[PDB]
């Protein structure tokens, strides 16, 4: 191929707080419209914002986990636009003087190599609400307005659709491991807008940038990108110029479309919110969050390989799905036979639960039961053949391995 | 200052000016822009923008506060439906 | 005659049962009925509802037990309309209490009505009330000042003894001057802005009108102090002002800004002010000339900052969640733009346009950011002057109360009313206006600007001045 894809992403991550960013209303999914609502978060006259401490704490932890420099002074600014789901006429975020800067995420590529994608910024901001369309009207639920978001911006360091997806998956897993957000696109805890240009291979200048908004799964961003790169290469080689705009992606067609509305953005008239003093982050607080950081995916990966002698194939599975690793370790704790437990977990239990449609957090076979079953296999109390018969019923019923051994004779 | 200027700024501000306001606001604003253009004279390189004094940033614990009753939250609404604020459709 | 009595006179009568809360309200209600048709202080009179609330009022030891209090109609009172004297907010019923109203209610006060103002508190005369002008009780051909017009006026005629206003660039002080009444705006951060319909968040402060310094000191004590619902409110203890006004501190010093000599004053004001100072000199105040090399820049600085914050703070009036919405519109854009053009008055529209310019990228640096810098220069003048002197004095206003229509021609002529008032807001300082003379039938205010958190001293000098000069006896409208 003659060209090169230059890809950047802008991600909004919903922070798993109890409370909104600027008032004490609950953050929760699928409540009755306009019930978790305030004078503050409703943009009512006379109502004033108050910063959420935990939101701040979580956003610092996120920043560090993303290897960013966390700035001891940042400032909330008012970002102005008129839209029905935006109560104040402005969104309170950060602009010049964001919380964190100059970071990186490391990707593990499927051909063996490790790449870095830079994090340009991480800032704190609040969410708008949601519109529903019904007939000639729009109905507005402001339950989500003022929910804490981390806006994360990538340098245009991504080169490949797969890499975009792999980036998103790694971010999600960091967020989850750090414990700052659930980060599932399904519940809209994670949004992603895509920026993409193409470039003759090895060139150092940037090509014209296209923006793709509202893609809704990690799979869909790979698809949108896959198509869009082709779309742009077609244009340039036909002798045309690629035009700077925003586009949309239809999942059903797997294609990206221009917009009928030629609506230019408008100056956001940014400036510090006079209702808020600057955010001052003591160094001692950063130090404390640093010291007490939960374990992160890349760290866990090397630890399992060492502490349990797992293969890179094995550890990768247990780490990419945190709760599987969590299960494994609680099991190995009951019976210290790691090699055996990963076998029966990966090769047997996981696929059995998949088939019933049950998540590992909620499996009838508790870590104790798998450790017990593997114990009977090692101690030659039952055969592998009989072991594969009792595991099937363990999932089916919920009874202990030694329960069903006796019930059906040893 | 232009008519074009008055409309552009009105747009950003979501004010559909009536034709009488457009001419009047051309002069009045032109005058006010002259009226307030005094500050170039001063040197403000090496001056920090004003902020009220404060030792720590005021923050609040992550604890739920009783929300506003939905009835009071909606009572002032020009149009409401099934718990939702109602406006003309947006695309 | 009851409404003719001070809060000290009223309290003693209420505490010993000689009078009831209901009678007090009835008294001021009658005086209201005497005066209102001429004055027009109120948007929403609530004497009716206060009468009923009075019946259930029982604990007499509450600091404001039976006291009627008017409230500016940009401070939210729950269950009643808060209009900000705007079409865009007529029929807006307030869903919650401003923090100050909560604190007054808890103190036994009785909200007796919602007071007229310039629309969204923008103006110096009250003429910009979208409903009707309030008139000066000392000459109904004259303006009562603005934007707290009605709150000053009603305290002047004594349709209420004490009143709440707000001050962004002199909106308590200048009205106090024009209506011959005491008015204070405390240090920025002393009183919560929770429930105060925001104009300029970095400048706004609720304050108090009264006729006796103790009345003012008490209402301020009650409403002041930290509020968790307000990030800008200070975690500083409220001084016991009611016990402090009466005290006397020796060897205080008054600064007369040299740069204020160059300010065009009406001869009557000049004369009144000179006499105020001489008489203060006689009482033992040392009088010193000070420099504030940057003050002359206060007006242009203010008229960049205020309109800027105002365009931001008024972005929310949109026809979506509350208030006025235009009847005819083809899309959300028209709904927005028409609701706003139709619901906002002209002064308000002027500062919205100006604001959204001053904040626009490309001009932000030269306008808002620049102004916020000059604002620090001006603050610093004061901090340095306060090294030599304890309070800074000047006339509150360059002129006597002017006539209706006199400053509506060029909007600028309206702004020029604020030249001696805006510096205190810029520097975030407390400032009081007290009545110093009557000249050609009209009140004249003297202004004292205090150090941050030094409302005490401002109040003390106000108390001393009223003993020499009993302005609280001058009652207009018979
Ligand atoms: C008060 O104080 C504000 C007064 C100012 N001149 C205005 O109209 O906005
Ligand atoms: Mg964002
Ligand atoms: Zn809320």
């Amino acid at each position: 191929e003659k060209y090169e894809a230059v890809i950047g992403l802008e991600i909004h991550v919903q922070m798993d707080t109890k409370t909104k960013m600027f008032c004490g209303c609950k953050v929760e999914f699928g409540a009755e419209p306009n019930t978790n609502v305030c004078p503050v978060c409703l943009g009512m006259p006379g109502a004033l914002p108050i910063v959420n401490k935990r939101a701040v704490e979580y956003a610092i932890r996120a920043s560090l986990a993303l290897n960013c420099e966390v700035h001891e002074e940042s400032v909330f600014a008012r970002k102005h636009y008129f839209y029905p789901d935006l109560p104040k006429g402005y969104q309170i975020s950060q602009y010049e003087k964001p919380l964190a800067t100059n970071g990186w995420v490391e990707l593990n590529l499927p051909n063996g190599e490790k790449k870095k994608v830079r994090i340009r910024r991480l800032h704190i901001e609040e969410d708008a609400g949601k519109n529903i369309h019904e007939g000639d009207k729009t109905l507005v639920d402001l339950n989500r307005a003022g929910t804490p978001l981390m806006e994360i911006v990538t340098e245009p360091d991504i080169r490949t659709p797969e890499e975009a997806r792999l980036f998103l998956e790694k971010l999600r897993n960091i967020m989850r491991y750090a414990g700052v957000s659930k980060a599932d696109m399904e519940k809209g805890q994670l949004r992603c807008d895509i920026n993409v240009s193409i470039r003759p291979k090895g060139s150092k200048e940037f090509g014209t940038r296209v923006e793709i908004k509202n893609v809704n799964s990690f799979r869909f961003v790979q698809k949108a990108l896959e198509y869009e790169i082709e779309r742009q290469i077609n244009v340039v080689e036909e002798g045309g110029e690629v035009v700077q705009e925003t586009r949309t992606f239809d999942p059903q067609t797997g294609k990206t479309y221009p917009m009928r509305t030629k609506e230019e953005a408008e100056d956001y008239r940014y400036f510090p919110d006079p209702d808020l003093v600057p955010l001052k982050v003591k160094k001692e607080w950063i130090e404390e969050i640093k010291k007490n950081m939960p374990e992160l995916p890349d760290q866990r990966f090397e630890r399992l390989i060492k502490e349990y002698g797992l293969s890179e194939y094995e550890a990768g599975i247990l780490v990419n799905h945190k709760e599987v690793g969590d299960f494994f370790e609680e099991a190995v704790r009951h019976f210290k036979e790691p090699k055996g437990i990963v076998n029966w977990l990966i090769n047997d239990l996981l696929g059995l639960l998949r088939d019933k449609g049950i998540s590992i957090e909620e499996s009838p076979v508790k870590p104790e039961h798998l450790a017990e079953l593997v114990k009977l296999i090692k101690e030659k109390v039952i055969s592998t053949k009989i072991g594969k018969e009792v595991i099937k019923e363990m999932v089916e019923t919920g009874k202990t391995p030694s329960q069903i051994v006796e019930e059906k004779g040893l | 200052v232009d008519r074009e200027w008055v409309l552009k700024i009105a747009k950003l501000a979501r004010l559909e000016l009536k034709e009488e306001e457009i001419e009047v606001f051309q002069k009045q604003l032109s005058d006010i822009l002259d009226f307030i253009d005094q500050l170039k004279e001063l040197d403000t390189e090496n001056v920090e923008p004003y902020i009220q004094e404060f030792e720590e940033t005021p923050m609040r614990e992550d604890e739920p506060h009783p929300s506003l009753d939905r009835e009071k939250a909606l009572m002032n609404a020009p149009e409401r439906k099934d718990g939702f604020f109602v406006v003309p459709r947006v695309v | 005659m009851l409404w003719k009595k001070s809060l000290s006179e009223l309290r003693e009568l209420l505490k010993r049962g000689e009078v009831s809360p209901k009678e007090v309200v009835e008294s001021f209600y009658d005086r209201y009925n005497q005066t209102e048709e001429k004055v027009k202080a109120y948007i929403t009179p609530l004497y009716g509802k206060a009468l009923k609330q009075a019946e259930s009022l029982k604990e007499r030891e509450l600091p404001l037990f039976g006291i009627p209090i008017a409230v500016k109609d940009n401070i939210l009172v729950e269950g009643e309309k808060t209009t900000c004297a705007s079409k865009i907010l007529e029929n807006f019923v307030a869903p919650y209490d401003a923090t100050v109203i909560e604190r007054l209610k808890k103190a036994g006060a009785l909200i007796v009505g919602k007071t007229n103002l310039d629309e969204f508190a923008m103006g110096s005369s009250t003429e910009y009330s979208a409903f009707f002008p309030t008139k000066n009780p000392w000459d109904l051909e004259r303006v009562p000042g603005g934007s707290s017009g009605g709150s000053a006026a009603s305290v002047a005629v004594l349709s209420a003894p004490v009143s709440l206003g707000s001050d962004t660039g002199g909106s308590i002080r200048q009205p106090a001057s024009f209506c011959g009444v005491i008015g204070i705006k405390p240090t920025y951060g002393r009183v919560s802005r929770y429930g105060l319909v925001a104009f300029a968040s970095s400048l706004d402060q609720i304050g108090v009108f009264g006729r006796r310094t103790e009345d003012v000191a008490l209402v301020l004590e009650v409403i002041s102090g930290w509020d968790e619902k307000d990030s800008t409110s200070a975690k500083v203890p409220v001084p016991e002002w009611s016990e402090e006004v009466k005290k006397e501190v020796k060897g205080l010093k008054i600064g007369l800004p040299k740069e204020f000599f160059e300010y065009e004053l009406q001869p009557q004001v000049k004369e009144a002010f000179e006499n105020f100072i001489k008489e203060l000199e006689k009482e033992g105040f040392e009088i010193k000339e000070v420099s504030l090399p940057h003050v002359k820049y206060s007006i242009p600085t203010y008229y960049i900052i205020a309109p800027s914050e105002a365009s931001s703070n008024l972005a929310r009036y949109d026809g979506v969640r509350y208030g006025y919405r235009a009847k005819e519109y083809k899309d959300i854009f028209e709904m927005y733009a028409r609701t706003r053009d139709e619901g906002f008055g002209p002064e308000v529209k002027r500062r919205i346009m100006l604001g959204t310019f001053a904040l626009s990228a490309g001009y932000y640096d030269a306008y808002y950011l620049k102004a916020q810098k000059v604002r620090r220069l001006i603050t610093n003048d004061f901090l340095k002057a306060f090294e030599e002197v304890d309070v800074i004095a000047s006339p509150t206003t360059p002129t006597l109360p002017f006539k209706f229509g006199e400053r509506l021609e060029n909007p600028i002529e309206m702004y020029l009313s604020d030249i001696l008032t805006v510096p205190a807001n810029l520097a975030g300082l407390p400032a009081i206006s007290i009545p110093i003379a009557w000249k050609d039938g009209l009140p004249v205010g003297g202004q004292l600007i205090g150090k941050h958190w030094d409302e005490t001293t401002l109040l003390q000098i106000s108390y001393l001045w009223e003993q020499k000069f009993k302005h609280y006896e001058k009652i207009p409208l018979t």
